[PDB]
C-alpha cells in the first residue's frame, strides 16, 4: 500500500533560481543532438540516433515521432521522460480534434503540453521532465516550429539546435540559414548542423529525420536518407 | 436477488431423542419445470450443526460457501472451540435481516438442526430475518401439510425415538409428494448424532394410487 | 527533525512532555473538593488596566452542575471546552438526564492523542493540546473534582493545583486539607494560597471564584460577593 | 541515532528502535499481576497516586462478562485498544450470540497492533495488557506489548519492578492449578507486594482487583470491596 | 556489509552498490530468531521447529510457530513473529480467495507465488518497512506429490527438498544433506527432524527450549496438523540418546 | 437509415443512404453516413444520429491513437471490440448501430454491432430501418468471391431497395470500396431521386415586406 | 438459441444452433455459438447476445492468466466456476446462462451447467429457449457410456428436434468435440440433418 | 416485487403500580394464516430494573433488541453504571427514528422503575413518538386491551367508586383478563401468556395457558 509524497522537489533558492529547473537543463544539454528547421514551405527535424553498438536493430525504436497526421516530435535529453510526453500530446491532439473537428494549431499543442511539463515542476513527490521538446507543424497553410522545454516554457524558432553542442550548434544556423529555403534544402543545413557535432561516420541508421508539409507529416525511409548523405 | 430463479420447496425437521432429522427433496425448478431432479438442498456445516435450505439455489450454493468456509477458517486455528448450531442460527439470521435491509435479500428460508452438549437444536430462518426455535420445523408448502402432522404425533409423543422420527419424516415426504406440485419424489435424510451428521444417499417415498380406481 | 508520533527513548511522546512544559507557562488555578460542593479559583493575569476584567473567561460553565477550571494555552482550551458542552448536549438529548462529571472528563480525554500526520483525514490534528483541565461538579456520586492533561490521563482529586506555580500551590494544599474541611474553609484556603504564589495583589477584579454543591447550580461569582470572601482576608 | 525516530526504519542489528522505546512506556507504569487456577483467572493490580491529594488511578478495566484486563503504560492507548477489545466482543455477541474465545480475541489485537508497526508516520501502542479470561477451554491469562506479539501464560507480571514479582510466582507455578479462589488472590497480591519498596506495603486505597471464572463474571473490588482478601495475610518477610 | 548515515534509512533508497540495506537488515532479524525446519519426504512433508522458553511462566504450547493456512498447508515462520503472524494472515486470505475463485484447493507452489508478490511489495517504499521474518509452506496430494517452499523477506520463493532458517540454518543444511529423504518415509523423517534441532540447539547459549512438530502427507489423508504427542516423545527421546 | 455491408473476392464494400429524420419529417437530404476509422477501415451508423456520430468519431481518435503507438496498419477486429465494449458499457441507450468493414493482414473483414454491445462477423449485412429490403436484395443475389463490379453494382440495389421501400430511407447511396490496396469513398455512386426543376417563382421585390426599424452597424 | 453438452470418456461434444433473434426477425442465420474459454475449455452461449458475450470474454480473460499463474491448461471445475461467478455476482443486470464443457488432465471431460449462478456437473446438459422442446427426448433416447460419434449423433438429433419445433432457434448446427488429442469443429447443414415426423 | 416485512402478530401490555411494574404478552408467532411457533415470548430483561415488549415485524424485534443489549453494554462501559429505565425509553426513541425513512415495524412498550423506586411504563410507535404513562397496550390486539384498562384503572365513566390505589394483585387478574378477552376474538392472539413482573427485587415470570385455536 503507498500513498505520495504531496510537497514540492522544486523550490525557490535564495538566488531566486529554481535549482531542479536548470539540473534538468543540464540533462537535455548533454543528451544527443537535435535539430529543427523551419522552411519556407515545412519543416525538417534530424537528430543524432547513434546507439554505439552494432548489435542494436535501428529500426525498432525511433526518436522522431508523429503525433497526428500533421504534427511532428524530436527530443534532447531522456528518452523514458520523452515517451511520456509523446503520448500526452498525441491525446491532447485527439482531445482537441474531437471537440473542434478540426487539425489542432501546432502553437496550441506546444502550450498544452507545455502546461504539463509545467505540472512537474510545482506538483508533489516528483521531478520536472528531463526533455526538451521540438514540435513541428502545418496548419492554416503556415510551417511552424517550437520548442517546449523542462520549465515549461515554449518558443518559437526559424531554425535551432539542442543537445550536445547546441551553442555551436546555433551559431552555424545563424549564419547558414536564410529564411525562404525550398524543404529538400532545409533536410540538407539540418544534416549539416547534425554533421557538426556528430563523431564517428553517418550511416542512414545513425541519423534519424521527419518532415512536415501541406500533405502532413513523416519520417523518412532510410533508403531516402542515403539520398541526401552525398 | 431481486427475482429468484431455480427454487427448492419445503424443508423438514424434527428432533428426536439423542439428535435432530431434516429432510428435503433432490428438486430444483425453473418455475413450474422440474429442472434438476437430482440436486441437494442439503449440506453437513460441521459435525454438529446441519442445514436444509428453501428457495432461491443460487443463493444456497452461495450461503453454502460463505457457511463452509467459516468451518474451514475455524478449523484452521485449531483452539478447542467451534460453531454451535445456535452460533450458526445467530448467524445466519444477522445475515438474511442485513441483506433483506439493503433491499438485496438472499431468496431463502432455513432449517437448521443441531446437537451439541446433549440438547437437540432446531431452528428456523427466514429471507426477512425471521428467527426462532421449535421441536418442529416445516418451510413453503410443509408448514400447511407436513406441519400439522408432525405437531399431532408430538403433542401425543413429545419424545421419539430415531426410528419413530425417520418413519414421520416419511410419511411426511408421503404427503408433500401428493400435494406440492413443485415436489419430487427423490429426496434425503440428514441426521445429527453424538457421532456427527450423517446424510444418506436418493430415498423414495412410498406411494399408493388405489383411489385413481374409486371413482365410480 | 522527527515526527509527531516519536517515542523516546525514556519510553513516552516529546510533543506530549513539550505540551506538558507549555501549561507550566499558564497561570495557576485550584480546585478543592470538599464534602458539601466544589470550588474553582484562578488568577487572570492583567496585562494591562486597559484590558476589560470579565473578558477573561479562565473558569467556564459546562452544564448547570459541571464547571471546569483552565490552564495553558487558553485558544486551545475552548476547542475542547466546547467539545465538552457538545457532548453533555448530545447525550442529554440521548438519555434525558444529566452527565456524570467522571464521563465528561473521560469524553475529554479521548481526544487526548488523537494527532498525526501520516494516515489521517485532511483536517486532524497536527499536535496535542497545551492545556490542563480541572473539571468540578456535583453529580450522584456527590461533590467531584478531576485533573486532566495532555497525556490523557485523567484522575480524581481531593484538591489539585495546576499552572505555573503548581508544586508550590501542591505543598500549600497538602498541609492545609482536612476531607472534612467546610465550604466557607474551601473558598477561603484557595483565596489564601493564591496571593502567596502570584506576582501581583489579589484584587476583587483580578480572580474568578465558581461553586458547585449539592442544593445550587454551577455559579459565577458577581464582584460584590468576592468582596464578603476577601473581607476574610 | 537516526535509526530510531520511525517504524519503518530497520537497525543495522536487525531490530526496531521505536518499539523497544514503545515497551520501555509498559515498564515504568505501576505493576500489575496475572495468574489463574483450573477454574479461575486473577488480576491483582497496584493503583498509584501523584500527590498524596489526588486519588488513584483506574488500572483494571471492564471488557465483557467473561474478559478483563489490567493496563500498564499510556492511559490514552490502553483506552483505545480497551474500545477495540469491548467492540470486537459486542460484534461476537452481536452476530453469534455467543462470547468470544479469549485465543481469538487476543489474536485480533496481534493483528491489529502489528499494522501501525509498519507505517510511517504511525507508532506502536504504548500500552503492555494482562488478559483475565473464561471460556469453553477454561480460564486464561494473556500477555500484550507493544510490540504485536503476545503470550499465553500459567501468570504474569508487567511494569515496574514486575521482576520481582515474576520469581515469586515461578516458585509457586504448581501450586496454582489446585488452588481455592481465595488462595489465588493471596498469591497474586503475595507477588504484588513483592514489587513494592520494604518501607510500604499493600494498603485498601492502592490495591485493586479483578476476577472472572467458572463461578461468576468478570468483576471489579476497588476500595471497601478489597479488605475482605487483604485480611488474613502472612506477614512481609526478609 | 552495511551502509551508514544515508543510504539504509529507506527501501525507496539504493545504495551505490546496488543494495537495499532496509531488506538485508530485515533479513537480519530473522537470523537472529530460534532455528525452523523442515524437509520433504517420500509420501509428505514433516516441520521442526525450536522455541525458546523466556519465562516457565508461559504456557506449553504458547508461541505457535507453526500454523495452519490451509487445510492441506502448513507455515513455519522465523523472525518478528508480529509480522510472521499477519503474513499467516495473509496467506489464509490467498487460499480462501482462490477457492472462492475457482472452487479447489489451492496449489501450494501458487499460494507461496502470491504470498511473495505482497510480502515483495513492502520493499520498495519510504512510506512502509519490510517484513521481519522467513517463512516456509509445505503440503500433499496424490496430483501434485509432497511439496516444500520458502520465501524470505526480499519476497524470494523457492521450492526445497530440506530447508532451514534462523540461528543455525547452516548448522541445520549440512545435517540435512545427510538424509536420504526422497526415499524416506515421513514417520522417519520426523525422528531426524527432531535430532537435527537438537543438535543445532546451543544449550549454552540460549538457555531451553521446546519442540514443535508438523504434518502434512499420506497419513493424514493430506491434511496439515499436529504431530501427536506420542510420536512426538519417541522422536524427542531419538534425539537425545543419539546426541552421543 | 438503410447501411449494408458485403464481402468479396478482393476486399469489402459499404453502402449508405442519405436521409436524416426529426420526428417524421426529413432534415437532411444530404447527410454522410460512411465514416472514417481508418484509412482502410469504414463504419455505417444507424439509430439516433449523434448518437452513431460521436461514437464513430471515438472509435477513429482511438484507433489513430493506437496506429501511432504501434506503427502497424490498425486492425479492424481492434475496431470491433473497441466499439462493443463501450457500447455495451452504456447498455444500449447510445443508439448506434454499426457495420464496421476493413481490410487486414488477415484479409477483408465484416462486422455488425448493436447499440447493446453485440457482435457478429459475416460475409453480408445489413442495419436500420430499411434493413429487411436489403438483406432481402443480398440473401437473393450474394455469391462468394464476386467480382468488385458484381458486389458494387449488389450493394446499390440493397440500398436502393432500402431507399425507395423505406420511408425512413432516401437521398443518394453512397458507396465504399476497401481493397488490399487501398480505400475509394464513393460518395453520391447513384442517386434516383432528381427534382431539382420547377416551373415555379416567388420572388418579392424590395419593399413589400412592411418594416418598422432599421439599424446598419458598418465593418 | 438450442444449446447442448455431452460427457463421454475420452472428453465432452458440444452443440448449437446458429441464429439470432431480435423479436420476431432473425438478425444473423449462422452464428457460432461455442466460445473458446481456453484450448480445451468451451463454453455454448444463451441468452442476452451482448451480455452472454460480454461474460464469455471475462472468463477467457481471467482463465488466460489463470492458466500462466499455474503454468498448467485450467481445470473445467475452475472455468465453470469463475463463469458461475460473473453471472451470480450480476444476475439481475446479465441475463444469459452459459454451458460450459471441457476437457482436463485431473478429471477427464466434464460437463457444467452455470444458469442464474448456481453450478452442477451433469452427465450432459441442454438450454436455451428451445431446451424446452426436447426435455422428454433426451430423458428418453440417452444412454450412459455413448461413443463420441454416439454422443455427436445424440445432440445433432435433440438440437434438429428443438429448431424445427422452436421458432427463436434455426440455421445449422456447429459441432465441436474436446479430447486429449484436441478440439474438432464440424458444421452439420441443411441437406444434412436428420429427418424424423414433420406434419 | 419483494416486501420487506412481514406480519407476524402479538399483543404487549404494560401497567405501571407505586413500586411494580408489569410487562405481558401472548406466546404466539403467526405469518399469514399459519403459526410460525407457539413458544415466543415478546417480554425480554434489559436490566434488574427494565423490561421491553416487541411486536410486529419479528425480523425487526430480533435486530432491534440486540441494537439495544449492545447499547446497554456500551453505556455501562462509558458511564460506570446502569442504564435507568427512563435512559433506555430516551434511547429508543432515537434508534427508532434514524430509521424514520425506512422504519422498524415494531411495537415497544417499555416497563420497569424509575430512580425513585416508582412503576414506569413507556409506549413507542414505530417510529420513536413516546411518553410516560400508568398503562398501554401495542400489538394486533392493543384496542381489545385498552377500553377495559381505562374503565378500571383510569376510573372513567363512572360517578361514585371512591378510587382505589392500584394494588399487583389487582392488576394481575387484569393483566389476564384482557388477553383471555383478545385470545377470544385476535386470532393472532393465543397459545400462553407471559407476565414479568419488575420489582426492588427484580424480574420475576409467570405463565398461563390460552386458547390454541
Ligand atoms: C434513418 C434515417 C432513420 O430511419 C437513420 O437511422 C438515421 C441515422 C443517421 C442519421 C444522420 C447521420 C448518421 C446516421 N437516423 C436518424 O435520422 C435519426 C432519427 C431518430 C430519432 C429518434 C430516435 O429515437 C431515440 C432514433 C432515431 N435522427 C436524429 O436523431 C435527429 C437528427 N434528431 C432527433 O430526432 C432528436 N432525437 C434525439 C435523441 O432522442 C430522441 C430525439
Ligand atoms: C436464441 C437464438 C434466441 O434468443 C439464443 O438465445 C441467442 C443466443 C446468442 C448468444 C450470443 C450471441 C448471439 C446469440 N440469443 C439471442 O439471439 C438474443 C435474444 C435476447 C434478446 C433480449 C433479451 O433480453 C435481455 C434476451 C435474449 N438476441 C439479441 O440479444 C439481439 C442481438 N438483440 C436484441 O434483441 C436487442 N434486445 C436487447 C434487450 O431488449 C430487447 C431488445
Ligand atoms: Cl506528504
Ligand atoms: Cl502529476
Ligand atoms: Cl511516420
Ligand atoms: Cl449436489
Ligand atoms: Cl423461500
Ligand atoms: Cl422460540
Ligand atoms: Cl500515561
Ligand atoms: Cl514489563
Ligand atoms: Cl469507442
Ligand atoms: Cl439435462
Ligand atoms: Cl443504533
Ligand atoms: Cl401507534
Ligand atoms: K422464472
Amino acid at each position: 500500500a503507498k500513498r505520495g509524497y504531496s510537497f514540492s522537489l522544486t523550490t525557490f533558492s535564495p538566488s531566486g533560481k529554481l535549482v531542479q529547473i536548470e539540473y534538468a537543463l543540464a540533462a537535455v544539454a548533454g543528451g544527443a543532438p537535435s535539430v529543427g528547421i523551419k522552411a519556407a514551405n515545412g519543416v525538417v527535424l534530424a537528430t543524432e540516433k547513434k546507439q554505439k553498438s552494432i548489435l542494436y536493430d535501428e529500426r525498432s525504436v525511433h526518436k522522431v515521432e508523429p503525433i497526428t497526421k500533421h504534427i511532428g516530435l524530436v527530443y534532447s535529453g531522456m528518452g523514458p521522460d520523452y515517451r511520456v510526453l509523446v503520448h500526452r500530446a498525441r491525446k491532447l491532439a485527439q482531445q482537441y480534434y474531437l471537440v473542434y473537428q478540426e487539425p489542432i494549431p501546432t502553437a496550441q499543442l506546444v502550450q498544452r503540453v507545455a502546461s504539463v511539463m509545467q505540472e512537474y515542476t510545482q506538483s508533489g513527490g516528483v521531478r520536472p521532465f528531463g526533455v526538451s521538446l521540438l514540435i513541428c507543424g502545418w496548419n492554416e497553410g503556415r510551417p511552424y516550429l517550437f520548442q517546449s522545454d523542462p520549465s515549461g516554457a515554449y518558443f518559437a524558432w526559424k531554425a535551432t539546435a539542442m543537445g550536445k553542442n547546441y551553442v555551436n550548434g546555433k551559431t552555424f544556423l545563424e549564419k547558414r540559414y536564410n529564411e525562404d529555403l525550398e524543404l529538400e534544402d532545409a533536410i540538407h543545413t539540418a544534416i549539416l548542423t547534425l554533421k557538426e557535432s556528430f563523431e564517428g561516420q553517418m550511416t542512414e541508421d545513425n541519423i534519424e529525420v521527419g518532415i512536415c508539409n501541406e500533405a502532413g507529416f513523416r519520417r523518412l525511409t532510410p533508403t531516402e536518407v542515403r539520398d541526401y548523405l552525398a | 436477488t431481486q427475482n429468484p430463479m431455480v427454487t427448492g420447496t419445503s424443508v423438514l425437521g424434527v428432533k428426536f431423542d439423542g439428535g435432530v432429522v431434516i429432510a428435503a427433496d433432490m428438486l430444483g425448478s425453473y418455475g413450474s419445470l422440474a429442472r434438476f431432479r437430482n440436486i441437494s438442498r442439503i449440506m453437513r456445516v460441521n459435525d454438529s450443526t446441519m442445514l436444509g435450505a428453501s428457495g432461491d439455489y443460487a443463493d444456497f450454493q452461495y450461503l453454502k460457501q460463505v457457511l463452509g468456509q467459516m468451518v474451514i477458517d475455524e478449523e484452521l486455528l485449531g483452539d478447542g472451540h467451534s460453531y454451535s448450531p445456535r452460533a450458526i442460527h445467530s448467524w445466519l439470521t444477522r445475515a438474511m435481516y442485513s441483506r433483506r435491509s439493503k433491499m438485496n435479500p438472499l431468496w431463502n428460508t432455513m432449517v437448521i438442526g443441531g446437537y451439541a452438549d446433549g440438547e437437540s437444536f432446531l431452528g428456523y430462518v427466514d429471507m426477512l430475518g425471521v428467527a426462532y426455535e421449535a421441536p418442529s420445523l416445516a418451510t413453503g408448502y410443509g408448514a400447511y401439510l407436513a406441519q400439522p402432522l408432525l405437531r399431532e404425533v408430538l403433542e401425543k409423543q413429545p419424545v421419539l425415538s430415531q426410528t419413530e422420527a425417520r418413519e414421520l419424516v416419511e410419511r411426511c415426504m408421503r404427503v408433500l409428494y401428493y400435494r406440492d406440485a413443485r415436489s419430487y419424489n427423490r429426496f434425503q435424510i440428514a441426521t445429527v448424532t453424538e457421532k456427527g451428521v450423517e446424510i444418506e444417499g436418493p430415498l423414495s417415498a412410498q406411494t399408493n394410487w388405489d383411489i385413481a380406481h374409486m371413482i365410480s | 527533525d522527527r515526527g509527531v508520533n516519536t517515542f523516546s527513548p525514556e519510553g513516552r511522546l516529546f510533543q506530549v512532555e513539550y505540551a506538558i512544559e507549555a501549561i507550566k507557562l499558564g497561570s495557576t488555578a485550584i480546585g478543592i473538593q470538599t464534602s458539601e460542593g466544589v470550588c474553582l479559583a484562578v488568577e487572570k493575569r492583567i496585562t494591562s488596566p486597559l484590558m476589560e476584567p470579565s473578558s477573561i473567561e479562565k473558569i467556564v460553565e459546562i452544564d448547570a452542575h459541571i464547571g471546569c477550571a483552565m490552564s495553558g494555552l487558553i485558544a486551545d482550551a475552548k476547542t475542547l471546552i466546547d467539545k465538552a458542552r457538545v457532548e453533555t448536549q448530545n447525550h442529554w438529548f440521548t438519555y434525558n438526564e444529566t452527565m456524570t462529571v467522571e464521563s465528561v472528563t473521560q469524553a475529554v480525554s479521548n481526544l487526548a492523542l488523537q494527532f498525526g500526520e501520516e494516515d489521517a483525514d485532511p483536517g486532524a490534528m497536527s499536535r496535542p493540546f497545551g492545556v490542563a483541565l480541572l473539571f468540578g461538579g456535583v453529580d450522584e456520586k456527590g461533590p467531584q473534582l478531576f485533573h486532566m492533561d495532555p497525556s490523557g490521563t485523567f484522575v480524581q482529586c481531593d484538591a489539585r493545583a495546576i499552572g505555573s506555580a503548581s508544586e508550590g500551590a501542591q505543598s500549600s494544599l497538602q498541609e492545609v486539607y482536612h476531607k472534612s474541611m467546610t465550604l466557607k474553609e474551601a473558598i477561603k484556603s484557595s483565596l489564601i494560597i493564591l496571593k502567596q504564589v502570584m506576582e501581583e495583589k489579589l484584587n476583587a477584579t483580578n480572580i474568578e471564584l465558581a461553586t458547585v454543591q449539592p442544593g445550587q447550580n454551577f455559579h459565577m461569582f458577581t464582584k460584590e460577593e468576592l468582596e464578603e470572601v476577601i473581607k476574610d482576608i | 541515532n537516526q535509526y530510531d525516530n520511525d517504524v519503518t526504519v530497520w537497525s543495522p542489528q536487525g531490530r526496531i528502535h521505536q518499539i523497544e522505546y514503545a515497551m520501555e512506556a509498559v515498564k515504568q507504569g505501576s505493576a500489575t499481576v496475572g495468574l489463574k487456577s483450573k477454574t479461575h483467572a486473577v488480576l491483582v493490580a497496584l493503583k498509584r497516586a501523584q500527590s498524596e491529594l489526588a486519588a488513584h488511578q483506574k488500572k483494571i478495566l471492564h471488557v465483557d462478562n467473561h474478559i478483563g484486563i489490567s493496563i500498564a503504560g499510556l492511559t490514552a492507548d490502553a483506552r483505545l485498544l480497551c474500545n477495540f477489545m469491548r467492540q470486537e466482543c459486542l460484534d461476537s455477541r452481536f452476530v453469534f450470540d455467543r462470547p468470544l474465545p479469549v485465543s481469538r480475541l487476543v489474536s485480533l489485537i496481534g493483528s491489529k497492533t502489528q499494522i501501525p508497526t509498519q507505517r510511517y508516520g504511525r507508532r506502536p501502542y504504548g500500552v503492555g495488557l494482562l488478559i483475565a479470561g473464561y471460556d469453553d477451554m477454561g480460564p486464561h491469562i494473556f500477555q500484550t506489548c507493544p510490540s504485536a506479539n503476545y503470550f499465553d501464560c500459567r501468570a504474569m507480571s508487567i511494569g515496574a519492578r514486575s521482576q520481582s514479582a515474576r520469581t515469586y510466582l515461578e516458585r509457586h507455578m504448581s501450586e496454582f492449578m489446585e488452588c481455592n479462589l481465595d488462595e489465588l488472590v493471596k498469591h497474586g497480591l503475595r507477588a504484588l507486594r513483592e514489587t513494592l519498596p520494604a518501607e510500604q506495603d499493600l494498603t485498601t486505597k492502592n490495591v485493586s482487583i479483578g476476577i472472572v471464572g467458572k463461578d461468576l463474571e468478570f468483576t471489579i473490588y476497588d476500595d471497601d470491596d478489597v479488605s475482605p482478601f487483604l485480611d488474613g495475610l502472612e506477614e512481609r518477610p526478609q | 556489509s552495511s551502509i551508514g548515515t544515508g543510504y539504509d534509512l529507506s527501501a525507496s533508497t539504493f545504495s551505490p552498490d546496488g543494495r537495499v540495506f532496509q531488506v538485508e537488515y530485515a533479513m537480519k532479524a530473522v537470523e537472529n530468531s530460534s532455528t525452523a525446519i523442515g524437509i520433504r519426504c517420500k509420501d509428505g512433508v514433516v516441520f521442526g521447529v525450536e522455541k525458546l522458553v523466556l519465562s516457565k511462566l508461559y504456557e506449553e504450547g504458547s508461541n505457535k510457530r507453526l500454523f495452519n493456512v490451509d487445510r492441506h498447508v502448513g507455515m513455519a515462520v522465523a523472525g518478528l513473529l508480529a509480522d510472521a503472524r499477519s503474513l499467516a494472515d495473509i496467506a489464509r486470505e490467498e487460499a480462501s480467495n482462490f477457492r472462492s475463485n475457482f472452487g479447489y484447493n489451492i496449489p501450494l507452489k501458487h499460494l507461496a507465488d502470491r504470498v511473495a508478490m505482497y510480502v515483495h511489495a513492502y520493499t520498495l517504499y519510504s512510506a512502509v518497512r519490510p517484513f521481519g521474518c522467513s517463512f516456509m509452506l509445505g503440503s500433499y496430494s496424490a496430483n501434485d506429490g509432497a511439496q516444500l517452499y520458502m520465501i524470505d523477506p526480499s519476497g524470494v520463493s523457492y521450492g526445497y527438498w530440506g530447508c532451514a532458517i534462523g540461528k543455525a540454518r547452516q548448522a541445520a543444511k549440512t545435517e540435512i544433506e545427510k538424509l536420504q529423504m526422497k526415499e524416506m518415509t515421513c514417520r522417519d523423517v520426523v525422528k531426524e527432524v527432531a535430532k537435527i534441532i537438537y543438535i543445532v540447539h546451543d544449550e549454552v547459549k540460549d538457555k531451553a527450549f521446546e519442540l514443535e512438530l508438523s504434518w502434512v502427507g499420506e497419513l493424514t489423508k493430506g491434511r496439515h496438523e499436529i504431530v501427536p504427542k506420542d510420536i512426538r516423545e519417541e522422536a524427542e527421546k531419538y534425539a537425545k540418546e543419539s546426541l552421543k | 437509415t438503410t447501411i449494408a455491408g458485403l464481402v468479396f473476392r478482393d476486399g469489402v464494400i459499404l453502402g449508405a443512404d442519405t436521409r436524416a429524420t426529426n420526428d417524421s419529417v426529413v432534415a437532411d437530404k444530404s447527410c454522410e453516413k460512411i465514416h472514417f476509422i481508418a484509412p482502410k477501415i469504414y463504419c455505417c451508423g444507424a439509430g439516433v444520429a449523434a448518437d452513431t456520430e460521436m461514437t464513430t468519431r471515438m472509435a477513429a481518435s482511438k484507433m489513430e491513437l493506437h496506429a501511432l503507438s504501434t506503427g502497424r496498419e490498425p486492425r479492424v477486429a481492434t475496431v470491433t471490440r473497441i466499439l462493443r465494449q463501450t457500447l455495451f458499457r452504456y447498455q444500449g441507450h447510445v443508439g448506434a448501430s454499426l457495420v464496421v468493414g476493413g481490410v487486414d493482414l488477415n484479409g477483408p473483414q465484416l462486422y455488425e454491432v448493436h447499440p447493446h454491445g453485440s457482435y457478429s462477423r459475416l460475409p453480408f449485412t445489413a442495419l436500420g430501418s430499411g434493413q429487411g429490403a436489403a438483406v432481402a436484395l443480398l440473401e437473393d443475389r450474394f455469391q462468394p468471391n464476386m467480382t468488385l463490379e458484381a458486389a458494387q453494382e449488389l450493394l446499390v440495389e440493397a440500398i436502393t431497395a432500402g431507399i425507395l421501400s423505406d420511408l425512413g430511407s432516401g437521398g443518394n447511396v453512397d458507396a465504399c470500396v476497401i481493397t488490399a490496396g487501398g480505400a475509394k469513398l464513393q460518395r453520391a455512386l447513384s442517386t434516383p431521386t432528381e427534382p431539382v426543376q420547377r416551373a415555379g417563382r416567388y420572388r418579392f421585390a424590395p419593399g413589400t415586406t412592411p418594416v418598422l426599424t432599421r439599424e446598419v452597424r458598418p465593418l | 438459441t438450442t444449446i447442448m453438452a455431452v460427457e463421454f470418456d475420452g472428453g465432452v461434444v458440444v452443440g448449437s444452433d446458429s441464429r439470432v433473434s431480435a423479436g420476431t426477425a432473425v438478425v444473423n442465420r449462422v452464428f457460432d455459438k461455442l466460445s473458446p474459454l481456453h484450448q480445451r475449455i468451451f463454453c455454448a452461449l444463451s441468452g442476452s447476445a451482448a451480455d452472454a458475450q460480454a461474460i464469455a470474454d471475462m472468463a477467457a480473460y481471467q482463465l488466460e492468466l489463470h492458466g500462466l499463474e499455474l503454468e498448467e491448461p485450467p481445470l473445467v471445475l475452475a472455468a465453470a466456476n469463475v463463469v458461475k461467478n460473473i453471472s451470480y455476482k450480476y444476475r439481475e443486470d446479465l441475463l444469459a446462462h452459459l454451458i460450459v464443457a471441457g476437457w482436463d488432465q485431473r478429471e477427464g471431460g466434464q460437463v457444467y451447467g452455470t444458469m442464474g449462478g448456481m453450478l452442477i456437473r451433469q452427465p450432459f446438459t441442454i438450454g436455451g429457449s428451445g431446451s424446452s422442446y426436447i426435455y422428454g427426448y433426451v430423458d428418453a433416447a440417452y444412454k450412459p457410456g455413448m461413443t463420441p460419434e454416439e454422443c455427436r449423433r445424440f445432440t445433432t438429433n435433440a438440437i434438429t428436434l428443438a429448431m424445427n419445433r422452436d421458432g427463436s432457434s434455426g440455421g445449422v448446427i456447429y459441432l465441436v468435440t474436446i479430447t486429449a488429442a484436441g478440439v474438432d469443429h464440424r458444421v452439420i447443414l441443411g441437406d444434412e440433418l436428420p429427418k424424423f415426423y414433420d406434419e | 416485487r419483494f416486501s420487506p416485512y412481514a406480519f407476524n402478530g402479538g399483543t404487549v401490555l404494560a401497567i405501571a403500580g407505586e413500586d411494580f411494574s408489569i410487562v405481558a404478552s401472548d406466546t404466539r408467532l403467526s405469518e399469514g394464516f399459519s403459526i410460525h411457533t407457539r413458544d415466543s415470548p415478546k417480554c425480554y430483561k434489559l436490566t434488574d430494573k427494565t423490561v421491553i415488549g416487541c411486536s410486529g415485524f419479528h425480523g425487526d424485534c430480533l435486530t432491534l433488541t440486540k441494537i439495544i443489549e449492545a447499547r446497554l453494554k456500551m453505556y455501562k462501559h462509558s458511564n460506570n453504571k446502569a442504564m435507568t429505565t427512563g435512559a433506555i425509553a430516551a434511547m429508543l426513541s432515537t434508534i427508532l427514528y434514524s430509521r424514520r425513512f425506512f422504519p422498524y415495524y415494531v411495537y415497544n412498550i417499555i416497563g420497569g422503575l424509575d430512580e425513585e423506586g416508582k412503576g414506569a411504563v413507556y409506549s413507542f410507535d414505530p417510529v420513536g413518538s413516546y411518553q410516560r404513562d400508568s398503562f398501554k397496550a401495542g400489538g394486533s390486539a392493543s384496542a381489545m386491551l385498552q377500553p377495559l384498562l381505562d374503565n378500571q384503572v383510569g376510573f372513567k365513566n363512572m360517578q361514585n367508586v371512591e378510587h382505589v390505589p392500584l394494588t399487583l394483585d389487582r392488576a394481575m387478574r387484569l393483566v389476564k383478563d384482557v388477553f383471555i378477552s383478545a385470545a377470544e376474538r385476535d386470532v393472532y392472539t393465543g397459545d400462553a401468556l407471559r407476565i414479568c413482573i419488575v420489582t426492588k427485587e427484580g424480574i420475576r415470570e409467570e405463565t398461563v395457558p390460552l386458547r390454541k385455536d
